């Protein structure tokens, strides 16, 4: 058993990279919704028709 | 040994998708975080240019101002009159789109989905030659009436006593080119607005010129047609003006080539004068009740789903089949099938035609017999 | 008298015009009420926190906060 | 307001005298609406528009409100002259709006009573002629059967 070291060690890198990944996502999901909501408290809108959808 | 970097590359594989997924979900979002920061701008229709820069264009809202484009909007490109959006808070132009779409232009333009051949149709074989000569033909090689010395037919309508299936006649038309055909009822293309019952035509005719090779047909015809307008209601005046409008249109100062209109209704005496003129009505061919060979053979095509026994003589149904119109015939059909719901007899016996018949000639005891005056 | 300085200032800064409009209908899985006017304008709406939920009839005439456009 | 939902409560046998009627309409509405694989399996287009005439008290309003009860469905009630208005074909969009409608449960029946006041005989004048009315008359034609028509619901009709 010698390259089990350098395996067990990417091992754990890679768990603590995927903890800061979690982190960072919970942390960015924040910023999103405040604006979502915030955005979202805009019940007061306009009904209209739907003319057409180009290419453009 | 290396099998223990197997084991621990499953980890970082999970660990790797965990961060992969939850950065494709934030970035899902976070697309909307700049999707909806910014704003839509008014679209006019331009009038014309005063200066280099300086244009006068009329917004879909009213009043027009003067404002200028982008500056590398190719200025020329700007049409005397086209449809562009400007820098809704500022008001200068930004880009330009293609004429309008009418959106019940859509509503009217792929909402029929009709495949009707004509097989099914029947007793107006002369009729379907000739309706084929009437729209078809001039599109096949108008070269050929040029040769003979005459225009094409302009528009040609369909005369024919009530329950005639004219209808028929233009769904089964619709096997021509299924995308290059126009069909409207001609009775929702009215509105109570300040003057769209005008708007509705003009579009018709506009998306009719922005396709050349197609083809209109206005069922209900004699609604928006009738014969005058005596100041007896206030939307005869504009009913009226609607008419004129599509009389103007026909024939007016313009010819829709490579397209023609074709029209069905029912009371022809009800008819205004200038529609039958030569320039608006060109043709009228008119389809009458079903002959015994006709109604043999409306029999024969509504004869398809039918479980009965080989004894069924249409011939002497046929024979007791007298003035029937041409829908009659289906109602018989599909009457037969409840006479033999009744009693639950799944196959369809001989006998049920003949009452299914018999119980059709005693409904209609109450009809008015009046088909038609082509005058 | 009463409106000198409170009463007015009670019956004018106080209220708000809160002008009358109709209903079409309200939206399922929440309030989701909708805004029409017969000569304004149609628009997504709500309405008021001194209102009942039980009583949303779909085509009513009601008023809605002037600023808020909320019935 | 078209949409009913007070369950009018009739019975069959509270209907006076017009079994056969019963057994005639009920198979034509009822039959199509409850056993769709016998019609399936025969082979035809299920009847469609039911008209019910006869002498002013000779029952209508009896057989509807017995139809209303019967079947398992949503009907829809439409009185005759009540699809007008003063606006311009205002009564063609109340007719093509009672037809979506009607489209919106499959499963349901749209009864148009008193039938004769759309009904009218068209007429040739110039001055007037309830030129609204006939567009009615038009746009309920056009809804009913031809052009995009559908086959998922009936409707009974009465005229006086």
């Amino acid at each position: 058993a010698s390259r089990i070291l350098d395996n067990e060690i990417r091992i754990l890198k890679e768990d603590v990279q995927r903890t800061t990944l979690e982190l960072d996502s919970f942390k960015e999901k924040i910023k999103e919704n405040q604006e979502k909501i915030k955005l979202n408290k805009q019940l007061p809108y306009l009904v209209g028709n739907i003319v057409e959808i180009l290419e453009m | 040994k290396l099998l223990q970097h197997r084991e621990l590359e499953s980890r970082s594989r999970k660990v790797k998708e965990e961060l992969r997924s939850a950065k494709k979900d934030y970035t899902k979002t976070e697309d909307d975080l700049k999707s909806l920061q910014s704003v839509g701008q008014i679209i006019g229709e331009v009038l014309r240019p005063l200066d280099d820069e300086r244009l006068i264009v009329k917004a879909s809202s009213g009043p027009r101002y003067v404002v200028g484009c982008r500056s590398k909007v190719d200025k020329e490109k700007l049409t005397s009159g086209t449809r562009v959006v400007l820098d809704m808070t500022t008001l200068t132009i930004m880009r330009a789109l293609p004429r309008e779409v009418d959106p019940v232009v859509y509503n009217m333009l792929h909402e029929d989905p009709g495949n009707i051949s004509y097989s099914a149709v029947g007793g107006l074989s002369d009729q379907i030659r000739e309706l084929r000569e009437s729209i078809e033909l001039p599109l096949m090689n108008p070269e050929l009436f040029i040769r003979v010395g005459i225009k094409p037919p302009k528009g040609v309508l369909l005369y024919g006593p009530p329950g005639t299936g004219k209808t028929l006649l233009a769904r089964a038309i619709a096997s021509n080119i299924d995308a290059n055909f126009l069909k409207v009822v001609s009775s929702a293309i009215i509105d109570k607005y300040i003057g769209e019952s005008a708007r509705l035509i003009r579009e018709m005719f506009n998306y009719a010129r922005e396709h050349q090779p197609c083809i209109i047909f206005m069922d209900e015809i004699d609604a928006i047609g009738g014969r005058r307008f005596s100041e007896g209601t206030s939307a005869d005046r504009e009913i009226q003006r609607t008419l004129m409008e599509l009389l103007n249109q026909l024939d007016g100062f313009d010819q829709l080539g490579k397209v023609k209109m074709i029209m069905a209704t029912n009371r022809p005496d009800v008819l205004d004068p200038a529609l039958l003129r030569p320039g608006r009505l060109d043709r009228k061919i008119e389809i009458p009740l079903p002959n015994e060979q006709s109604r043999m053979e409306i029999l024969k095509i509504h004869g398809a789903g039918i479980a009965k026994h080989g004894e069924i003589d249409y011939e002497a149904v046929v024979k007791l089949a007298e003035g029937f119109n041409g829908a009659d015939l289906r109602n018989i059909c599909t009457e037969a099938g409840m006479s033999a719901i009744r009693a639950e007899r799944d196959y369809v016996i001989h006998e049920d035609f003949m009452k299914a018949v018999r119980k059709l000639n005693e409904a209609k005891k109450l009809e008015s017999s009046a088909t038609y005056s082509a005058d | 008298d009463l409106v000198s300085d409170k009463q007015m200032m009670q019956e004018e800064q106080p209220l708000q015009v809160a002008r009358c409009t109709k209903i079409i209908n309200p939206n399922t899985e929440d309030a989701k009420y909708v805004i029409n006017v017969k000569q304004i304008a149609k628009f997504v709406v709500g309405l008021g926190d001194k209102v009942s939920p039980t009583d949303i009839e779909e085509g009513m005439r009601v008023g809605v906060d002037r600023n808020k456009y909320q019935i | 307001a078209m949409e009913v939902d007070e369950k009018p409560t009739e019975d069959y046998s509270d209907i006076g005298g017009l079994e056969k009627q019963i057994q005639e309409l009920v198979e034509a509405i009822v039959l199509p609406m409850t056993h769709k694989e016998r019609f399936q399996t025969i082979g035809i287009r299920p009847p469609k528009g039911v008209l019910l005439y006869g002498p002013p008290g000779t029952g209508k309003t009896l057989m509807a409100r017995a139809c209303a009860a019967q079947t398992n469905a949503t009907f829809l009630k439409l009185a005759g002259p009540q699809l007008v208005q003063m606006f311009i074909g205002d009564g063609a969009k109340l007719v093509r709006d009672a037809f979506q409608l009607a489209k919106e449960k499959a499963p349901c029946i749209i009864f148009i009573d008193e039938i004769d006041a759309i009904g009218t005989k068209r007429f040739d004048s110039e001055v007037s002629g309830d030129r609204e009315v006939q567009r009615t008359m038009l746009e309920l034609l056009n809804q009913l059967d031809g052009f995009s028509s559908d086959e998922r619901i009936k409707v009974i009709a009465a005229t006086n």
